[PDB]
Formats: C-alpha cells, sequence, structure tokens
C-alpha cells in the first residue's frame, strides 16, 4: 500500500521468526531502535502490528523516531524513542517501470502535524489562504495529492526501498508470541537439570513400567512432587526421576 | 494566512510536478541523440512542447505574488526565476518568429558544402570534410580560398535572417520595461533589496572595462613572443612590419591557438610531455582510464560515483550504423539519472575532455539537496570553472608520474615548465580579450547606438587595434560574419567564459591557502588534502540558493571581481616576457600600411 494508506495487521497466535532476517542478505536498512535485533527474539511483547508502506531512498532518513520532515510530518509520523525496528530493501526489480511507476501516492500538505500512528485518508485540500476552492484549481487550492514516480534509472539515493515498521508494546492483551527457542541435545543416564516449558528440575533417567496419559504436560505423585513430564517435540516418552543422594 | 507560508506551498507543488515532466523531456531528448528514427523526432517534439508550455502556465500563476514584501531570500530567488516571462510578452504573430527562425538557423548551418564552384567533383559534410582542412593542412593558397568558402558562401544568406532575429528580440526589453536586450542578460548578475550589497546593472560595464587595462599589457607581451618563431618559417614571405592574417591563428575564429604548437614549438629537440605512446604498451582502454580518475577524487574526499551510471551510460562509439552526434555534453535527466554522452578516443583532447565532462556530472549531484528551482550553479561561470580546476591538478607531474603514464625518469628543468605554462596562457589568457570584445560588441548593437552602415567599420577597426589583425580582404556591410559563431546565433551568453578564468583561479588560491602550501601557486596542489575538499564541497553545494555576490564574500571577502590573484600565478612567466621584449616593437597603432 501507499504511505498515506499504510495498513496495520496484527501478528499473533503464531511464532514470528526474526533469525531469517539476519542472514537474508538482501536488506539495506536493517536498523533497530530501542532494542537489539538479536535479544528481541527470546523476549518480546504483544501488539506486533506491522506497518507496510513505500519510502524513497532519500526519504529513508525522514522515517525515524524523533525525526521530522515532509513524509514524517504529512504522511506518517514515528514517535520519538519508538520501540521498534525498520528493515528496508531495494525494490527496483519489481517496484519500478520505465516512464515512472504511478501507483504510490502520498499527502504533500496538511494543516497540522499528524498524530503518531495515524492513517490519513481524505480528499481535503490544503487551506493556506482565506478564500476556499470550490473544486476548480486556482491560486490557493494546491491539491496535496501527488503520485510518486520511480524509474529503473533512478539514482541509488532515490531508489524506492520496500520497508516495513514493527511496533512492540505491552498492553493488557495476554499470550504474546515471540521468536522460537533453540532445543538442546538429549543426554542419557545422568543427573541433569531440565527446564521444560514452564517447569524445571533435576533428575536422572530410569526405567518405568507405567505409561502416562497423553493430555498432560507434567504430573506429580505425592506431596506436590513433580516427577512425570511429556515432551511435545515428538511425543516420545522418556522417564525422569530425581537422582540418587545420601549422607557420607 | 501569511505570504511566507504561501510561497513554500506553491514551490512544493511545482517541484514535484515539474520533476516528473522534466524527466520525461530529458529522457525523450536522450533517445533522440542516441537512436535517430523517423518516429523518434515526433516523440521528442510532443513531450518537449508540453514541458515548455508547463513553464508558461507556472510563470503566470507566480506573477500575482507581490515581490515588495518577501524578506526571505531563498524564495525570492525562486520567484524571480519563475516569473521570467520570456516569450510570453510577445504577441502570437511575433512569438511564431522565434521557433521558425531558430529551427531555420540549425538546418541552414547543418548543410555541408565543399564542392568547388565551376568544378563539381564531390563534397562531403562539415565534420569529415571541413574540419580536416583547417586543422591539418599548412598551405596558404587553399586556406585563403577556404576563408572565402564560408564567409561568402554561408554567411551571405544569413544577412536577411539574422537581422530579423535582432529586431524582435530587442523589442522584448520595452515589453519587459527594460532598457535593451543587452541589459536583460545582465539581470542574472543583478542583486536588489539588500542594503550595501546592491549590484547595479550598469556598474558591471564600467568594472569590466576598468579591469581590461591590465589584461592589455599582458597580451602585448604575449603576441610579441609568438611572432618570433613564426616569422622564421616565412622570412621574406610575410613582412614583419604589420599584423597577422586571420586564417592562421589555429581555428576559424582564432580563439584557440592549439594547432600552432606543431608549427610554433619552442624547443622540439627534447621530447614533449606525451604519454600516448606510453598507454599503448600496457594496453590501456576506456575503462581503466576512468577508474584511476575515480580513485583520485575519493582520495581527496569527494564522494564516489553511483552504481546507476557505469552500467547505464555509454562510453565509446557504439555499433557501426549509429551515426548519432556525440559532442561532449553533460546530461542531467533528473531523479538521480546522470549520463555522459561522448565518443571516447585515445587522443590528447579526448582524455582531457573525459576529465572536463565528468566534472559537470560531479557538480550536479553536489547541489542535489537543494530544491529543483535552485538546483543549478550560482551563475553561468561557476559550472564551467569548477569543471576545469581539477584539469589543472590532473596535469601536475606527481599525478602523471603517480599512475605511471609518464616515464619514471623525467627531469623537471626550467624549460619543461615555461613551455607548458605559456601554452596554457595562450588558451586561457589569450581567450579573455576575444571573449570580452564579442560580448562588448553584442551589447551596443543590442543597445542600438550603432547604425546599419557602421557595423563593419567599427568591428574591423577594433580587431586591428585590440587584437591586432589586418583584414586579408576588404568586406562591405552586406557580410554578417560576426553572426556565424555558435553561441551568438543560438542565443548563448558568451560572458560565462570571461568569468570562468577569474573564478577558476580564485578557487585555486583559496584552496592552496586552505592546504597551507609553502611556495608559489604554480607548484601548488589541491590533492591529498581532505580539509580543502570539505571546504570546496561546502561552497559547491550552495548553488543558486544564495546570491552570487554572497558567494564571493564567503571565500575571498571581496564583493567585486578581483583580478590581482591571477597575475601572481604568472609572475615567473611575466618577468621573463618583460626581459625578452626589451628591443621588440611592443604596442601597435592604427596601421593602413599593408592594404592602403
Ligand atoms: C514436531 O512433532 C512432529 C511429530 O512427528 C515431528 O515430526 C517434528 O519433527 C517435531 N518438530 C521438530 C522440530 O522436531
Ligand atoms: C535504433 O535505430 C534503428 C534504426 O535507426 C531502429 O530500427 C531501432 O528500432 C532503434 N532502437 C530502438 C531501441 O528504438
Ligand atoms: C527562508 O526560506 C528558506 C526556504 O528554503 C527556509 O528554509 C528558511 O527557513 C527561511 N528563513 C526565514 C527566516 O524565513
Ligand atoms: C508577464 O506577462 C503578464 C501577462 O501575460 C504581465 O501581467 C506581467 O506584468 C508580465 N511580467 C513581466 C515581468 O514582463
Ligand atoms: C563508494 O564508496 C563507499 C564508501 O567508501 C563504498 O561503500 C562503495 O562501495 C563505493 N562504491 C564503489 C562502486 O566501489
Ligand atoms: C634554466 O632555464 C634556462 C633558460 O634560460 C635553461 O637554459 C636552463 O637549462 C634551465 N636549467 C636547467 C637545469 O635546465
Ligand atoms: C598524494 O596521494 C597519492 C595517492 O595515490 C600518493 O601516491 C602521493 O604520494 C601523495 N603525495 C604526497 C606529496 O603526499
Amino acid at each position: 500500500a501507499s504511505v498515506y494508506a499504510w495498513n496495520r495487521k496484527r501478528i499473533s497466535n503464531c511464532v514470528a521468526d526474526y533469525s531469517v532476517l539476519y542472514n537474508s542478505a538482501s536488506f539495506s536498512t536493517f536498523k533497530c531502535y530501542g532494542v537489539s535485533p538479536t535479544k528481541l527474539n527470546d523476549l518480546c511483547f504483544t501488539n506486533v502490528y506491522a506497518d507496510s508502506f513505500v519510502i524513497r531512498g532519500d526519504e529513508v532518513r525522514q522515517i525515524a523516531p524523533g525525526q521530522t520532515g515532509k513524509i514524517a510530518d504529512y504522511n506518517y509520523k514515528l514517535p520519538d524513542d519508538f520501540t521498534g525496528c525498520v528493515i528496508a530493501w531495494n525494490s527496483n526489480n519489481l517496484d519500478s517501470k520505465v516512464g515512472g511507476n504511478y501507483n504510490y501516492l502520498y499527502r504533500l500538505f496538511r494543516k497540522s502535524n499528524l498524530k503518531p500512528f495515524e492513517r490519513d485518508i481524505s480528499t481535503e485540500i490544503y487551506q493556506a489562504g482565506s478564500t476556499p476552492c470550490n473544486g476548480v484549481e486556482g491560486f490557493n487550492c494546491y491539491f496535496p495529492l501527488q503520485s510518486y514516480g520511480f524509474q529503473p534509472t533512478n539514482g541509488v539515493g532515490y531508489q524506492p526501498y520496500r520497508v516495513v515498521v514493527l511496533s512492540f508494546e505491552l498492553l493488557h492483551a495476554p499470550a504474546t508470541v515471540c521468536g522460537p527457542k533453540k532445543s538442546t541435545n538429549l543426554v542419557k543416564n545422568k543427573c541433569v537439570n531440565f527446564n521444560f516449558n514452564g517447569l524445571t528440575g533435576t533428575g536422572v533417567l530410569t526405567e518405568s513400567n507405567k505409561k502416562f496419559l497423553p493430555f498432560q504436560q507434567f504430573g506429580r505423585d505425592i506431596a506436590d512432587t513433580t516427577d512425570a513430564v511429556r515432551d511435545p517435540q515428538t511425543l516420545e516418552i522418556l522417564d525422569i526421576t530425581p537422582c540418587s543422594f545420601g549422607g557420607v | 494566512s501569511t505570504i511566507e507560508e504561501q510561497a513554500k506551498t506553491f514551490l512544493d507543488k511545482f517541484n514535484h510536478e515539474a520533476e516528473d515532466l522534466f524527466y520525461q523531456s530529458s529522457l525523450a531528448s536522450w533517445n533522440y541523440n542516441t537512436n535517430i528514427t523517423e518516429e523518434n523526432v515526433q516523440n521528442m517534439n510532443n513531450a518537449g512542447d508540453k514541458w515548455s508550455a508547463f513553464l508558461k502556465e507556472q510563470s503566470t500563476l507566480a506573477q500575482m505574488y507581490p515581490l515588495q514584501e518577501i524578506q526571505n531570500l531563498t524564495v525570492k530567488l525562486q520567484l524571480q526565476a519563475l516569473q521570467q516571462n520570456g516569450s510570453s510578452v510577445l504577441s502570437e504573430d511575433k512569438s511564431k518568429r522565434l521557433n521558425t527562425i531558430l529551427n531555420t538557423m540549425s538546418t541552414i548551418y547543418s548543410t555541408g558544402k565543399v564542392c568547388n564552384p565551376d568544378n563539381p567533383q564531390e563534397c562531403l559534410l562539415l565534420e569529415p570534410g571541413l574540419n580536416e582542412i583547417m586543422a591539418n593542412s599548412l598551405d596558404y593558397n587553399e586556406r585563403l580560398w577556404a576563408w572565402e568558402s564560408w564567409r561568402s558562401e554561408v554567411g551571405k544568406q544569413l544577412r536577411p535572417l539574422y537581422e530579423e532575429y535582432v529586431v524582435l528580440k530587442n523589442e522584448m526589453a520595452r515589453a519587459n520595461h527594460y532598457e535593451d536586450y543587452g541589459d536583460y542578460w545582465r539581470g542574472d548578475y543583478e542583486v536588489n533589496g539588500v542594503d550595501g550589497y546592491d549590484y547595479s546593472r550598469g556598474q558591471l560595464i564600467e568594472d569590466v572595462e576598468h579591469t581590461f587595462e591590465e589584461i592589455k599589457p599582458l597580451y602585448e607581451h604575449l603576441h610579441a613572443y609568438v611572432r618570433a618563431k613564426l616569422m622564421n618559417a616565412y622570412p621574406s614571405y610575410i613582412s614583419p612590419i604589420g599584423c597577422l592574417p586571420a586564417h592562421l591563428l589555429g581555428d576559424m575564429w582564432g580563439r584557440f591557438w592549439t594547432n600552432l604548437y606543431s608549427l610554433t614549438v619552442p624547443f622540439g629537440q627534447k621530447p614533449n610531455i606525451d604519454v600516448t605512446d606510453a598507454m599503448v604498451d600496457q594496453a590501456w582502454d576506456a575503462q581503466r582510464i576512468f577508474k584511476e580518475a575515480e580513485k583520485f577524487f575519493v582520495s581527496v574526499g569527494l564522494p564516489n560515483m553511483t552504481q546507476g551510471f557505469w552500467e547505464n551510460s555509454m562510453l565509446t562509439d557504439p555499433g557501426n550504423v549509429q551515426k548519432a552526434v556525440c559532442h561532449p555534453t553533460a546530461w542531467d535527466l533528473g531523479k538521480g539519472d546522470f549520463r555522459i554522452l561522448m565518443c571516447t578516443k585515445v587522443t590528447m583532447d579526448d582524455f582531457l575532455t573525459a576529465h572536463h565532462e565528468m566534472g559537470h556530472i560531479q557538480y550536479d549531484m553536489a547541489y542535489a539537496a537543494q530544491p529543483f528551482l535552485l538546483r543549478n550553479g550560482a551563475n553561468e561561470g561557476f559550472h564551467e570553472a569548477v569543471g576545469e580546476i581539477m584539469s589543472l591538478s590532473a596535469a601536475t607531474p606527481k599525478h602523471l608520474k603517480s599512475i605511471g603514464l609518464l616515464s619514471p625518469d623525467f627531469q623537471e628543468d626550467n624549460e619543461t615548465e615555461i613551455n607548458f605554462l605559456l601554452k596554457q596562457a595562450l588558451t586561457i589568457v589569450g581567450t579573455l580579450p576575444f571573449t570580452y570584445m564579442l560580448e562588448k560588441w553584442r551589447w551596443m548593437v543590442f543597445k542600438g547606438e550603432i547604425p546599419k552602415d557602421q557595423w563593419m567599420k567599427k568591428w574591423w577597426e577594433m580587431k586591428r587595434e585590440i587584437v591586432g589583425v589586418v583584414e586579408p580582404v576588404p568586406h562591405d556591410e552586406t557580410y554578417c560574419d560576426p553572426a556565424s559563431l555558435f553561441h551568438v546565433s543560438n542565443d548563448y551568453s558568451f560572458i560565462r567564459y570571461y568569468t570562468r578564468t577569474l573564478y577558476q583561479f580564485q578557487f585555486q588560491e583559496a584552496l592552496c591557502q586552505a592546504a597551507k602550501h609553502e611556495g608559489p601557486l604554480h607548484k601548488c596542489d589541491i590533492s591529498n588534502s581532505t580539509e580543502a575538499g570539505q571546504k570546496l564541497f561546502n561552497m559547491l553545494r550552495l548553488g543558486k540558493s544564495e546570491p552570487w555576490t554572497l558567494a564571493l564574500e564567503n571565500v575571498v571577502g571581496a564583493k567585486n571581481m578581483n583580478v590581482r590573484p591571477l597575475l601572481n600565478y604568472f609572475e615567473p612567466l611575466f618577468t621573463w616576457l618583460k626581459d625578452q621584449n626589451k628591443n621588440s616593437f611592443v604596442g601597435w597603432s592604427t596601421d593602413w600600411s599593408p592594404y592602403a
């Protein structure tokens, strides 16, 4: 979509992988603000609303927290210290054509600065003078709407880079989705610590003759003693019991 | 509800609308100059007419803004350039004489004819036929015929055409409430509205004329030196008591004396600074020529060229069927598209032209942060002199010996540098009086205080006085040989070449003081100094957004056009010329001796 008609789609109930972005070897503005790109994988907040729009190469600097300008003030304003990341890449091979790609529009004028995280969709014309315009172009109408023009011969500083904006904030909505956690390797016959999804403990593997039910994550036997778990990785049952101990 | 906020709204609308139309007109003009077909001519005139008509509509809308209350200078310069009516003041029956006459001038000049009268064997066009007979041959008889082969066969049919051009362009000044058309061209240098910084339109004629009384004594000694190695080849064949023929000064107009170097070499026993034989042993090509030029600039501190130029522009002469002209010109298509249009050759001139035409491209992106209406030079002399100061630096011996073109054992005595500096003086200093006289001639005839019967007797009497040339044949008033030049016929201001020299040496002294060079200006270098590169790019990037009279005060502190920091470059040359002319007859009076 265009800059003035940026969409906002929430990503939730599924795991979002940011590792593939690091080795994509295609982005040119892989910059993160307010958080390191690596450390936001394991931990993250909800409200993963993604904003997608088209920004010209020279207009990249305009789109940044605490930075004002033309696009940042009349099309989409990023709040200062915005906790998010911006990833941009060249789109000349697809978002360009000979003679100008007249498909992305933007707002050139506005009476007041845009509120951060606001989408402006209106046909209202700029009113700098006192006499309004009745639909006929004159000396004070100045139709703000204009069409971007991108060509394959555009300079590197003017190339249209396809960029998206990710927002991260913690609201009352629970059950946020973050990056996946790498699984360790199996270890057999050793008093080893284990930390499953929610619970952790120490013990060793020992043979058992009793099968556990398949619709429980963990179980206990006596005196709130958790001694049974069910790995969901492959549903392969493994027996875990506290390892031997005693006095000398 | 303020006029200040109303101008920024209008220029923001024009900048995005015009840059879409300008990129279509520049792209259409580029394909016409590379691939000529029958359909490509109709495609270019269709896009070019609606682009020219768009500026006609925007100039009328900006007219209703009053100019007496805009204290901001950035938008004042934009509104002054946008409100130039141009051809809109003329009526429809008079505006049709512009496009009709100007297209007739280009087609008439494009007719090549060297077939001999009463001897019709064959004749080819101008470029392969006319240029070889003036630049290579050394025979007096046919060149005297060749002098009359163009000023009596081409200029005779311009007398009714050029006079119609100079009687309607002169009328625009009364329609624009100016004095004359010569004063209209001085409006680009005119600055008003600033206290103590005002530049009158009429003060420039006096200041230019006041600076000409020190150019003359330099040109007196320059002409005296060059006359001693030419009278050697013709002792008793030309008399050494009068002036020189017009058809023996290198070119048709005698502007550049480069072709007299083979005839007038000072000391040909030692080899010249020539590396044409040096590049062919290592098999140098067009690609390796421009790569070492690029790494010279990035060592200074300027940004390198973008990736959308090497795979997009053309470098050599492509194909065999494409007979498109490749005159060295700089292309600014807009929207980040920049091209160089020339045919490369392994010659002296094309290697220097490769340096000359790339500098305009490097200047165009420098003021890329400026708005579109201010995306230009400060005046017409800035964009030409900036592209030539790096030509002086590339000619230095450390850079020629740095790449490996020159021999590793090349001594640097007295005579290897006096020969180079005086040859540069003939192509730079020698062209200053020719540039000043022609623009001085055009101003009074545009002013109108020259009758019809006094064109030739005043034009010829100053060529004999200032330049010092005796006419090889008398010419009456029906000839129109001053209108044959490229710039005068196509409405080009020739004053941008006089201010080119005075600008390209103001920057040299300013940058050498920034680099803290210990020595004179002839041995000074600009390279290997990132402090001077940031100093220049700070001054290159202003463009037309600031007045040019403020641009001088930002570097030298003198608001006028100073001539003193140009003689200091040639003090080693001037003191030798003063000693060499102790006995020669320096200074000519009026001379009717040969053709009384
Ligand atoms: C998830 O469980 C399925 C069940 O067979 C298994 O095939 C798959 O490999 C498991 N995922 C991983 C990452 O091992
Ligand atoms: C180049 O010119 C030739 C003839 O002059 C024409 O046939 C050809 O189509 C042109 N190429 C393009 C890309 O227009
Ligand atoms: C003057 O106009 C320029 C327009 O480029 C603007 O940037 C600057 O802020 C203005 N200054 C004042 C004092 O109005
Ligand atoms: C330009 O032309 C308009 C009418 O077309 C006129 O009102 C205006 O005064 C002219 N301006 C100049 C500077 O000649
Ligand atoms: C131009 O210079 C920049 C900065 O040193 C560099 O990253 C870039 O690769 C250079 N361009 C080329 C074509 O080498
Ligand atoms: C110095 O200049 C003179 C010219 O008068 C020349 O003869 C001499 O060779 C030069 N010096 C050297 C070392 O060549
Ligand atoms: C200037 O820079 C060039 C870079 O190639 C270097 O070769 C040369 O030695 C330098 N000269 C001086 C005097 O620093």
